[PDB]
């Protein structure tokens, strides 16, 4: 998953079992995500 | 108004840590604040420098 960096705190408060597995990214200017989706 | 609710929450989660908690004197300090309120709900001030 990738989410705005300005929301990151809520992603680091959910119960741990829900969070296990998936990797996360965080960003503010879209030019970063464009360098993620197409490595 | 919202400041009212958050100060109320601080006092409340303090009292629970007195009625049974080891501490008999809560003293919030900026380092300690997380424990009672969790991580900040805001960090940016303006949406960015122009």
């Amino acid at each position: 998953i990738v989410l705005p960096a300005e929301n990151k705190k809520d992603f680091y408060d959910l119960a741990a079992f829900i969070t296990e597995g998936l990797e996360v990214h965080f960003v503010e200017h879209y030019r970063e995500i464009f360098d993620i989706a197409f490595p | 108004r919202n400041l009212q609710k958050q100060v109320e929450k601080v006092l409340r989660k303090s009292a629970y840590k007195i009625v049974s908690g080891e501490a008999e004197s809560v003293e919030v300090t900026p380092e300690n604040l997380q424990d009672f309120v969790g991580k900040p709900v805001f960090t940016v001030e303006r949406m960015y420098d122009v």
